[PDB]
C-alpha cells in the first residue's frame, strides 16, 4: 500500500526558490575522445554547454572554469599508486605498463587516450569547486556535467570511469555539512560511490538504477551498508523500459522519505543521461520530462544541492536533457525549440528540445515496485 | 598403482579449499595461525609418546623431516593455485626485502600440507622408488592422515571471512585478483 | 630529412613541410578519410533519392569564464611455443623457454619472474635446466641420484621425491581425480575452477547474441505467454506464493506478471511474489526461496556457522537409520524415509498429558508466587 | 629472453561495460 | 486449542502440496530442532512457505513465539587489514574516517565469473549509433584542430608585432600558454606525420617564430577541407536520420507483425480464458465464496467504432478476389445483422452511418470455439480502435499545433517525405484519417512501411497496435465465413437469433437453450457464455468448457 | 561334538549333544524347558544352529530382515536392535558381572529419519525454549519483587 | 557406566544369598507383579516428565522394557530351581487356553536384574554412540526413582 499509479503531471517550477546557479565548463573537455569504437564521448558536454549558451541560459548563471585537480588532490579518495599510474600513461607507452593495466582495469573498456589525465583533472576540479562554491554559500546550485565518473573505485577504472570525481565533491561537502544525500538517477548503478560510503552515516547514497545482469551487477535490495552505514545506502533495483510516470512514482515517495528522515545538509545529484529512451547501453524509457521531474522534485526541497551529469552515450538526448536541467535550475522551462547551435545537424529530424520516449514495454509491475518501496521504507525507519 | 585413503573428511576439506580459491577467490591468511611446521611437530610430540620402539621413533622423526623438506621444495614448486602465486611472489619479495630466506615451512598453513598428502600418490608414482618404501611411506601417511581427523577442529576450521578477521581464509581485492589471472 | 636549414650561425630560416600525404588518406570510422566525402555506392541506400544564420552566443564564454581556485585543498592539502601456459593451461602473457617448447606465465614460476626485471640473456625452463645439467654432469642420472640420496643421509625415503622435483616444471595445483571422483556433484570448469550443482550450463553465443530482436533471452522486451504454460504438461505453471498464473491478454499484456521456474525443484514464482528483476540467465542455478539453506549461520548469543555435507557417490556413502527417534542429536544431515493409525492417537494423548503437565506447572509457581509477597 | 603475449590488456572483459 | 494444534502438521502438509517442498520444509524444521537454525531464519522461511495461508501462519507465527543485524549484502566482500594499508597521500582525519576501506565490489565477483547481458537494439538503432559515431569523429577533430588554429594564431598575431631582434631566442612554453598540454599535441600528430609530428612538435617549442605560421596555414587548410566534407557529410548522415530514427525509437511495432501473427491465433486466445478461470478456480478455494460469473470483461464505451470496423470489412470484401461475390455479401450482411443483434444498434444506424423475467437486459449467448474465436477478433479490433480514439482528439490537437523550428525551415532540414505523397496528419481529423489510410492500405494502393512510418510519426508510435489492421480484419472475415459456413456452427448462430428476437423469457429457457446448444456441438468441445447487457454495453465472457455436462 | 560340563549351567549333568557345535545342554537349560524322553524327532537344531540355517551364513539377507524386523514395531523401536541378540543367544544361568560382584565412510552419515521423528522433536525444541524463557523471566521478576522489598 | 547404589546392591546380593544358599524362591505371582510398578512409573514421571517428546520416550522405554521382560525371562533371567518352576508355569499357561506371557506373573527382582545384567549386554552387538546414552539416563532415572521407594516392594 505504498506505491500509487500516478499520471505524469507537468513540469512547474517554484517561484519562490529561486537559486543563485554556479555552472561550471571547462572549454577544452570537448577535446578528449575515449577512442575510434568507444560510446563514452566528453564531446557530449559542450554541445550541452553550446544549448546552454545558445538558449542565452548562462545569463541566468555563473559560469565558472575550474582549476584542474592534482595527483594529491586526486589522492583525497583513490590510492598513490592508480592516480601515478593515470597521470604516468600514455596510448605510446602501453607496453610500460602491462600489471597496471590489469592492476588498475585501465585499458579495454577504460582505454588510453592521451589526454586521459586532463579529462579526470578537469572533472575533478569540476566537482571540488562545485563543492566549495557551495560550502562558503557562494551559490545554491553548482552544475559540473563535465564529471559524473561514479564507477570509478580506489584503487581501479570501471565503467568508462576513472577518477571518481562524486567522491572527492561529497568529501570537500562534508568538510562544511554534517550530512550528504547522492542521488544517483544513472541506469547503472552506482558502485564507486557507493562502496566508498558503505560503512559511513554521514553520506546517504540513494541509487535509482536497473538490476538485472546488468552492469556492475552490484545494487541489490538488501545492499544496505554495514557497520555504522548500515541503512544508509539505498538501492532501488528497476526492470527495463520504466516511463515517466513510473519513474516519477517510484522516485518522490523515495526521495520524500529521505529528506523527512535522514535529514542532509547537501544533495549531490547525478544526473546520467543513459536513463533515457533510445540510449546506445541504458535500458530505460525516461524522456526528457521524466528525467526532469527527479531534479525538479529535489530542488523543491531547497538544500544546497550539485547537479553532476554523468553517463549518456547519445548524445543528442543527453544535451538536450542537460540543457533542460540546467533551465529548470533557473526557475525557466526552455520551449521546445531549438536556437541555432553549432551542433545544430545532431537535433534531427523535428529539431525540438523533447526526447521521445520509445513504445517498449513497462515491465515494472505496481506489485514489484511495491514489494521494492515497501522494503525500503521499512529500512529507513533507522535513519532519524 | 599407489594408492591412499585419505578420510572423507579432509576430502571435503580439500574440495572446500578448491572452491573458496578456484571460485570464491579466497587466498589463505599469511602467516598462518597454525602453520605446516607447527602441526607436523605436534603430530610428532603426540604420536613420540604412544610409541615405545625406537626404530620407530626413528621412522617417525624420518618421514616429518622428510615431509618438512619435500613441502618447502615443492609449496611453490606445484602445490599453489595460480590466484596464490602472488601471494607466494609478495612473500618472496617481503622476505628477500628483510634479506632472510622465505621458508614456505613456517609461513603456510595446514590446508597447504594436506594438499601435499593428497598430491602425494602422484609424485610418488613418478619416481623409482621401490615398493616396500613406498609402501611404508604411503602408511605413516596414513597415520598423519589419522591423526589430523582428531584434530579437524582446530586446523580446519569454517569461519567466514567476512564475519571473522581469524579465519584461515581471507577474501580478494580486484587488484590482487587482476594481477593473478590477467597477465 | 634536414627539416630545420640552420644557416652558418645556428640561425634558422625556413623549414620544410613533411610528408603529410603520408597519413592524409588514413580510414576514420566513415570507411573514407576525412579529406573526402561519402562515396555514391553508400549514398544510393543513405539518402533519400540520389540521381548519380551566424546568431551565436557561443563565442562570448571565455569572456564570462571566472577562474575557480576556492577549495579547502588548493595549494596543497626453431619451434613456435604454446598459446597456452605449461603452468596451469590459461591464455595470457608468457615468458617462453627457448631450447623448449613450452612457455609460462610470469607468475607461474619458481620463482615467479618480475615482468620488468627480466633475465637479459637467454631463459630456460627447470625441466631444460636439468637436461643441460645433466647433458653438463658427466655423472649419469642415476649417479646424481644416488650421490643425492648418501648426500642426504639425514632423510632417505623423501630423498628420491626430492631430487627427481628439481627436473619436473612448475605447475598449477589441480586436485587428484580420487579427490573429486567421491563427490559427484563438484564438477571441473574449463580453467580448471571449481564448479558444482549449483552452477549453470554456460550458454552458448547462438542464445545471447545471436537471437532475434523480438525475442530476448532476458524476457523483458516482449510479451512471451509460452512461459507461464508446462512444455512436457501443457498446464499452466501456478506461481507458488500468489497461488495465480498470471497469463495476460494481449490486449492488456501489462496485465501478465512474469514468472520463472526454480532450477533445482521447479516451483513456478512470480517475479513480485519472490523480490526479484531478472531471470537469473546466467551465473549460478537460482534457487526458490523454499529449499533449505546449505549454509548458516547462528548467533553465539561470536557465532556457529553450519554447512551441510558435500554428496557423495553410493559407493563411498552409507545412510543409516537411528536407533533412537527423539531427540538424536543429527548434524542437520538428514534423509527422510517414507511413512508406514495408533500414531496419531498417540501423538493426541501425549499432547494432551504434556499440557495439563504444563498447565500444572504453572499453577504451583504462581501459588509460591503470590505466597512470596504476604512475608 | 623472448616473451609473447596471449592480447588483452584487462581481464574479464566479459563482465564489463563495453567488452 | 487442542485440534488445531495436533491437525496442524498435516494441514500444512496439504497446503505445501509437492512432497519435494513438503520433504524441504521438514529438513527446515528439523534444522530449526537441532540448535541450527536461529528462530528468525525458521520465521521467515515458512513465511515463504505458508504466506498466503494468513491464519495457519499467524497460528504459526503466536504459537512458536515471535516477537517483531549484520546484514552485508550479496556484493560486498570484507578486505582484511592488510591490503587496507594503501597510501593515500591526500587524506586527512576526516578522509580516513568515512571512506571505506575494506568492503569492496565488483563486477566480476556480482556476475559470479558469467558476465552481462547487454540491451538488444534494432538494426536501426545500431545505424543511429554508427551514424552518431561518426558525427562525433568527425565534429571532434574539427573542434580540436579550431582549439588549436585559436592558440596558434594568438602566437602568431602575438609573434607577428614585434621585431626579429628577439624572435631568434623567442620560446614558447609546454601547452603553448594554454590550459591543456595535449590537444595541440594530438592535431600536429594527426594532421602531419607519425614520425615527423613529435619533431616538429620539438621545433616550436624550441623555435615556433618560423614553424608556427606555416603550422598555423597548414592547420587552417585543414580545417576548411574537413569543414567542407563534414558538410556534405551532413547532408548524408541528416537523410539517413530522416530514414531511420523513427523506426528505430519503435521497439514493440517493429516486430508486432510477427507477434500478432504468432499470439492472435485461436490457441493463445483459448489459452487466456482458460488461464483467467483456472486462476479464479484455483483462488475460489481459498477466499471470495461468491465465486464471479465471469473471467473476461469487455467494456464498449464507443458505438461509431462498430461502424468504422464494418467500414473496413467492407472494404476488404470489395478488395478480395479468394471470394465469390455471393459469399461476398453473405458476409456482409451476416455482419450487419450480427452487429445489429449482438448490441443496440439498430440496422437503419448501421445503414445512415455506412421466475418469469420479463423485459430483460441481459442476453446471454452460448458459443463454440468458433463465434468466440469471431467475437475476439471483433473485440481485438474494437480495442485497437478505441486506445486510437481515446487519444484522437490530443493527437490531434499535437499535430495541428506543430510549430517547425525556424532554421530548419530556412536550411530545409526538415523532411519532406510522408507529404508531397500526403502521410501527414495535418488538417484532418487524425481518427478519420487513419482509417481513411487503413482503407488505402487495405485496398492495396498503399505499401505497407509507408503506413507503419505515417502512423508512428503522427502518434510517436504509439499506433504500433494498427499495423496488422488488414491481417486481423481478414481473419475475422475468414472467421465470418467459416462462421456461417460449418455444420453445428450455423444452427447455434440461429439459436442466439431466436433468443435475442424472443425477450421475456425465464431461467428454464435460458437452461433449455444452453442445452440445446451443447446438443449442436460435441460433448467435447468449449461452451462459452457471452452476457451482453443493454446498459453499459458490458460483455462478460465466462468459461464453461465442459462444465455443464 | 560334546562337552563335559554344561555350557548353560556350569555343571555337569544329562546332556544334548548338538549336531554342529560341540556345546551341550540340559532338559531345563533351554528356552523349552524339554521334557526328558518326550523330545520331538529330529536333528536337534538348536538356538545358533536354526539361525544359521534361517539365514543360510549370508549377510545381506539376515541385514534386509534386521531392517524388516526393527520396521514393523516402532512402539519397541530403541529395543529392537537388542531383541535379535537372544534368538543368537543360547540361554544360561545368570551370570553376576564383575562390577556387580563388588559391595573413514563413517563421519559422513545421513540420519535417516520419519517426518513424527522430526515433529516430536520441533514440538520438544518449541515447548523447551518457551518455557525456559518463561521460567527466566519469572525468576528475574521474582528476583526484582525481592529486591525492591529488600531495598 | 551404569551407577547402582549398594542400597541396591546389597539387597541384589542379599537376593543371591537366597537364590544359591538358600532354597527359598520368590513366590509363585511374585506378591507385586511388574505392570502396576511400570504403570506408576509412568504416572508419575510422566507427570514430572515436562516436554511431550520425553513422555514419548518414556513411553517407548517402558513398553520396550516390558517387551524385553516377556522375550528375556526365558533366556538370561533365570537361576537354578527357577526353569522347573517357569516349567509349571508354562503348563499351567497352556491348561486354560490364555498363553504364557512372563509380565503378569513376575516380580520386580527380575527387572533390576534385568538392568544388572543390562550395560554388558548393551556392548555386545553394534549400538550407537547416542542411543547408550539415552538409554543409560532412562536406566538411571528409573532406578533413582525405585531408589525413592524401595521398601514399598523390597520387604521380607
Ligand atoms: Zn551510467
Ligand atoms: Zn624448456
Ligand atoms: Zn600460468
Ligand atoms: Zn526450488
Ligand atoms: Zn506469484
Ligand atoms: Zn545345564
Ligand atoms: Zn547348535
Amino acid at each position: 500500500m505504498v506505491y500509487e499509479a500516478t499520471p505524469f503531471d507537468p513540469i512547474t517550477v517554484k517561484p519562490s526558490d529561486k537559486r543563485r546557479v554556479a555552472y561550471f565548463y571547462d572549454a577544452d573537455v570537448g577535446n578528449y575522445a575515449y577512442g575510434a569504437g568507444h560510446p563514452m564521448k566528453p564531446h557530449r558536454i559542450r554541445m550541452a554547454h553550446s544549448l546552454i549558451m545558445n538558449y542565452g541560459l548562462y545569463k541566468k548563471m555563473e559560469i565558472y572554469r575550474a582549476k584542474p585537480a592534482t595527483k594529491q588532490e586526486m589522492c583525497q579518495f583513490h590510492t598513490d599508486e592508480y592516480i601515478d599510474f593515470l597521470s604516468r600513461v600514455t596510448p605510446d607507452n602501453l607496453e610500460m605498463f602491462k600489471r597496471e593495466s590489469v592492476k588498475f582495469n585501465v585499458g579495454d573498456d577504460c582505454p588510453v587516450f592521451d589526454g586521459l589525465y586532463e579529462y579526470c583533472s578537469i572533472s575533478g576540479g569540476g566537482s571540488m569547486e562545485g563543492a566549495a562554491r557551495l560550502n562558503r554559500g557562494k551559490c545554491d546550485v553548482a552544475v559540473n556535467y563535465a564529471g559524473g565518473l561514479h564507477h570509478a573505485k580506489k584503487s581501479e577504472a570501471s565503467g568508462f570511469c576513472y577518477l571518481n570525481d562524486i567522491v572527492l565533491g561529497i568529501i570537500e561537502l562534508l568538510r562544511y555539512h554534517p550530512r550528504v544525500l547522492y542521488i544517483d538517477i544513472d541506469v547503472h548503478h552506482g558502485d564507486g560511490v557507493e562502496e566508498a560510503f558503505y560503512t559511513t552515516d554521514r553520506v546517504m547514497t540513494c541509487s535509482f538504477h536497473k538490476y538485472g545482469e546488468f552492469f556492475p551487477g552490484t545494487g541489490e535490495l538488501r545492499d544496505i551498508g554495514v557497520g555504522a552505514g548500515k541503512n544508509y545506502a539505498v538501492n532501488v533495483p528497476l526492470r527495463d523500459g520504466i516511463d515517466d510516470a513510473t519513474y516519477r512514482s517510484v522516485f518522490e515517495p523515495v526521495i520524500k522519505k529521505i529528506m523527512e528522515w535522514y535529514q542532509p545538509s547537501a544533495v549531490v545529484l547525478q544526473c546520467g543521461g543513459d536513463s533515457l529512451s533510445g540510449d546506445r547501453l541504458g535500458c530505460f524509457n525516461l524522456s526528457m520530462e521524466g528525467h526532469a521531474n527527479c531534479v525538479n522534485y529535489v530542488k523543491s526541497f531547497g538544500i544546497p544541492m550539485m547537479v553532476v551529469g554523468g553517463g549518456g552515450y547519445t548524445m543528442r538526448n543527453v544535451a538536450r536533457t542537460w540543457c533542460f536541467e540546467t533551465g529548470l535550475l533557473n526557475n525557466v522551462v526552455l520551449d521546445k525549440d531549438l536556437p541555432y547551435n553549432e551542433y545544430y545537424e545532431y537535433y534531427g529530424p523535428d529539431y525540438k528540445l523533447s526526447v521521445r520516449p520509445s513504445n517498449m514495454f513497462n515491465v515494472n509491475t505496481p506489485e514489484y515496485l511495491d514489494k521494492v518501496m515497501t522494503n525500503i521504507f521499512a529500512n529507513l525507519e533507522n535513519t532519524k | 598403482k599407489i594408492s591412499l585413503q585419505i578420510p572423507i573428511k579432509l576430502k571435503s576439506v580439500l574440495v572446500d579449499d578448491w572452491e573458496y580459491v578456484t571460485k570464491d577467490k579466497k587466498i589463505c591468511r599469511l602467516p598462518a595461525d597454525v602453520t605446516v611446521e607447527m602441526v607436523l611437530n605436534k603430530y610428532e610430540h603426540e604420536v613420540s609418546q604412544e610409541l615405545e620402539s625406537p626404530g620407530s621413533q626413528s621412522q617417525l622423526s624420518e618421514y616429518c623431516a622428510g615431509l618438512k623438506l619435500y613441502f618447502d621444495k615443492c609449496l611453490g614448486n606445484m602445490l599453489l593455485y595460480r590466484l596464490e602465486r602472488l601471494q607466494y611472489d609478495e612473500l618472496l619479495k617481503k622476505s628477500s626485502k628483510d634479506q632472510k630466506p622465505l621458508v614456505p615451512i613456517r609461513i603456510y598453513g595446514a590446508i597447504h600440507l594436506l594438499r601435499l598428502i593428497s598430491v602425494l600418490p602422484e609424485l610418488i608414482s613418478s619416481t623409482t622408488m621401490d615398493l616396500q618404501s613406498c609402501q611404508l611411506l604411503i602408511k605413516q601417511t596414513e597415520d598423519f592422515l589419522v591423526w589430523l581427523l582428531m584434530h579437524v577442529d582446530e586446523y580446519f576450521n569454517d569461519k567466514d571471512p567476512n564475519r571473522s578477521d581469524d579465519a584461515l581464509y581471507v577474501n580478494t581485492s580486484s587488484q590482487y585478483e587482476g594481477v593473478a589471472l590477467g597477465m | 630529412k634536414e627539416l630545420l636549414e640552420k644557416d652558418s650561425k645556428g640561425n634558422i630560416i625556413k623549414l620544410n613541410e613533411p610528408s603529410t600525404i603520408s597519413e592524409d588518406s588514413k580510414v576514420s570510422v566513415t570507411g573514407l578519410p576525412l579529406n573526402k566525402g561519402p562515396s555514391e555506392k553508400i549514398k544510393r541506400e543513405s539518402l533519400w533519392n540520389y540521381r548519380k544564420r551566424n546568431d551565436l552566443k557561443t563565442f562570448l564564454t571565455e569572456n564570462m569564464t571566472e577562474e575557480s581556485n576556492i577549495r579547502s585543498t588548493i595549494g596543497w592539502n626453431d619451434f613456435e611455443n604454446e598459446d597456452f601456459c605449461s603452468a596451469c593451461n590459461q591464455s595470457g602473457s608468457f615468458l617462453c623457454c627457448d631450447t623448449c617448447p613450452k612457455s609460462f606465465h610470469f607468475l607461474c614460476l619458481d620463482p615467479p619472474i618480475d615482468p620488468n626485471n627480466l633475465p637479459k640473456g637467454d631463459w630456460h625452463c627447470n625441466e631444460c635446466k636439468f637436461k643441460i645439467f645433466i647433458n653438463n654432469s658427466m655423472a649419469t642420472l642415476k649417479k646424481i641420484e644416488s650421490n643425492f640420496i648418501k648426500q642426504n643421509n639425514n632423510v632417505k625415503i623423501f630423498a628420491k621425491l626430492l631430487f627427481n622435483i628439481d627436473s619436473h616444471n612448475p605447475k598449477q595445483f589441480q586436485l587428484p581425480n580420487y579427490i573429486k571422483e567421491t563427490f559427484p556433484a563438484v564438477k571441473t570448469g574449463s580453467r580448471g575452477q571449481y564448479s558444482d550443482e549449483n552452477d549453470k550450463i554456460p550458454l552458448t553465443d547462438r542464445q545471447l547474441f545471436n537471437t532475434s530482436y523480438g525475442q530476448s533471452i532476458t524476457k523483458l522486451d516482449s510479451y512471451n505467454p509460452d512461459t507461464h504454460i508446462d512444455s512436457n504438461s501443457g498446464k499452466f505453471l501456478i506461481c507458488y506464493k500468489c497461488n495465480q498464473t498470471r497469463l495476460g491478454s494481449w490486449s492488456h499484456p501489462e496485465n501478465s506478471r512474469l514468472i520463472m521456474t526454480c532450477d533445482y525443484c521447479q516451483t513456478p514464482w512470480h517475479l513480485d511474489c519472490v523480490p526479484r528483476a531478472s531471470f537469473k540467465n546466467l551465473g549460478s542455478k537460482w534457487k526458490c526461496p523454499l529449499h533449505s539453506p546449505t549454509k548458516v549461520y547462528k548467533k553465539i548469543h561470536n557465532y556457529k556457522v553450519w554447512k551441510k555435507q558435500r554428496l557423495i557417490n553410493k559407493k563411498n556413502q552409507l545412510y543409516y537409520e537411528p536407533l533412537q527417534k527423539i531427540g538424536y542429536q543429527n548434524n542437520g544431515n538428514i534423509q527422510i524415509i517414507p511413512t508406514t493409525n495408533s500414531i496419531k492417537y498417540d501423538f493426541f494423548d501425549k499432547i494432551y498429558k504434556s499440557k495439563m503437565v504444563q498447565k500444572r506447572k504453572l499453577f504451583q509457581f504462581q501459588e509460591s508466587l503470590i505466597d512470596k509477597l504476604v512475608s | 629472453a623472448r616473451t609473447k603475449q596471449t592480447g588483452k590488456a584487462p581481464r574479464k572483459q566479459l563482465a564489463t561495460k563495453a567488452a | 486449542s487442542l485440534n488445531e494444534e495436533v491437525t496442524f502438521f498435516e494441514k500444512a502438509k496439504r497446503y505445501i502440496g509437492n512432497k519435494h517442498l513438503y520433504t524441504e520444509f521438514l529438513k527446515i524444521l528439523n534444522l530449526y530442532s537441532q540448535d541450527i537454525l536461529d528462530l528468525d531464519d525458521l520465521v521467515e522461511k515458512v513465511d515463504f512457505y505458508l504466506g498466503s495461508n494468513k491464519e495457519l501462519f499467524t497460528w504459526f507465527k503466536n504459537f512458536v513465539g515471535y516477537q517483531e543485524c549484520e546484514a552485508f549484502g550479496p556484493s560486498y566482500k570484507r578486505l582484511p587489514k592488510s591490503d587496507t594499508f594503501m597510501p593515500c597521500s591526500g587524506r586527512d582525519d576526516m578522509c580516513w574516517e568515512v571512506l571505506n576501506d575494506e568492503w569492496v565490489g565488483h563486477p566480476v565477483w556480482a556476475s559470479e565469473d558469467s558476465g552481462f547481458i547487454a540491451h538488444r537494439k534494432n538494426q536501426y538503432e545500431e545505424t543511429l549509433f554508427k551514424i552518431e559515431e561518426e558525427r562525433h569523429e568527425y565534429d571532434f577533430y574539427i573542434e580540436s584542430n579550431l582549439r588549436t588554429i585559436q592558440c596558434l594564431e594568438t602566437i602568431v598575431n602575438k609573434i607577428e608585432n614585434m621585431t626579429e631582434n628577439e624572435k631568434a631566442n623567442f620560446k614558447l612554453p609546454p601547452g603553448l600558454g594554454h590550459t591543456s598540454m595535449t590537444i595541440y599535441k594530438k592535431v600536429i600528430r594527426k594532421v602531419y606525420d607519425k614520425e615527423r609530428g613529435f619533431e616538429i612538435i620539438d621545433a616550436l617549442h624550441e623555435h615556433p617564430a618560423v614553424t608556427a605560421p606555416v603550422v598555423l596555414k597548414r592547420l587552417k587548410q585543414k580545417d576548411e577541407e574537413w569543414r567542407r566534407a563534414q558538410r556534405e557529410w551532413n547532408k548524408v548522415w541528416r537523410e539517413l536520420e530522416q530514414k531511420v530514427f523513427f523506426k528505430s525509437l519503435d521497439h514493440l511495432g517493429l516486430t508486432f507483425k510477427q507477434a500478432d501473427k504468432k499470439l492472435l491465433t485461436t490457441k493463445q486466445l483459448i489459452s487466456e480464458i482458460s488461464s483467467i478461470k483456472v486462476d479464479q478456480t484455483n483462488k475460489k478455494i481459498h477466499w471470495l465464496t461468491p465465486k464471479p460469473k465471469s473471467q473476461l470483461d469487455f467494456d464498449f464505451p464507443d458505438k461509431n467504432i462498430f461502424y468504422d470496423i464494418l467500414c473496413l470489412a467492407d472494404t476488404f470484401i470489395t478488395h478480395t478476389t479468394a471470394y465469390s461475390n455471393p459469399d461476398k455479401e453473405r458476409l456482409k450482411d451476416l455482419l450487419k445483422y450480427f452487429i445489429s443483434l449482438f448490441f443496440s444498434i439498430s440496422f437503419e444506424k448501421i445503414e445512415e452511418s455506412l421466475g418469469i423475467i420479463q423485459n430483460r437486459s441481459i442476453f446471454n449467448l452460448f458459443a463454440n470455439t468458433n463465434i468466440y474465436i469471431f467475437f475476439r477478433h471483433w473485440t481485438t479490433i474494437y480495442e485497437r480502435l478505441l486506445e486510437i480514439k481515446q487519444m484522437n482528439e490530443r493527437v490531434t490537437k499535437e499535430i495541428n499545433t506543430r510549430s517547425t523550428v525556424t532554421f530548419a525551415k530556412d536550411l530545409d532540414l526538415l523532411s519532406s517525405q510522408l507529404s508531397e505523397m500526403g502521410l501527414d496528419f495535418v488538417g484532418e481529423d487524425a481518427y478519420k484519417q487513419v482509417l481513411r489510410l487503413s482503407r488505402r492500405l487495405i485496398n492495396g494502393d498503399l505499401e505497407h512501411q509507408w503506413f507503419e512510418e505515417s502512423l508512428r510519426q503522427a502518434y510517436n508510435n504509439k499506433a504500433f497496435k494498427l499495423y496488422t489492421i488488414d491481417k486481423v480484419t481478414q481473419s475475422l472475415v475468414k472467421h465470418a465465413h467459416t462462421l456461417m459456413t460449418d455444420a453445428k456452427t450455423a444452427e447455434i448462430m440461429a439459436l442466439f437469433v431466436k433468443d435475442r428476437n424472443a425477450s421475456t423469457t425465464s431461467a428454464k429457457d435460458q437452461i433449455i437453450y444452453r442445452l440445446q446448444v451443447r446438443s449442436h456441438m460435441s460433448n467435447t468441445e468449449n461452451m462459452f457464455r457471452i452476457e451482453f447487457d443493454k446498459r453499459t454495453l458490458h460483455v462478460s465472457i465466462q468459461y464453461i468448457a465442459l462444465d455443464d455436462l
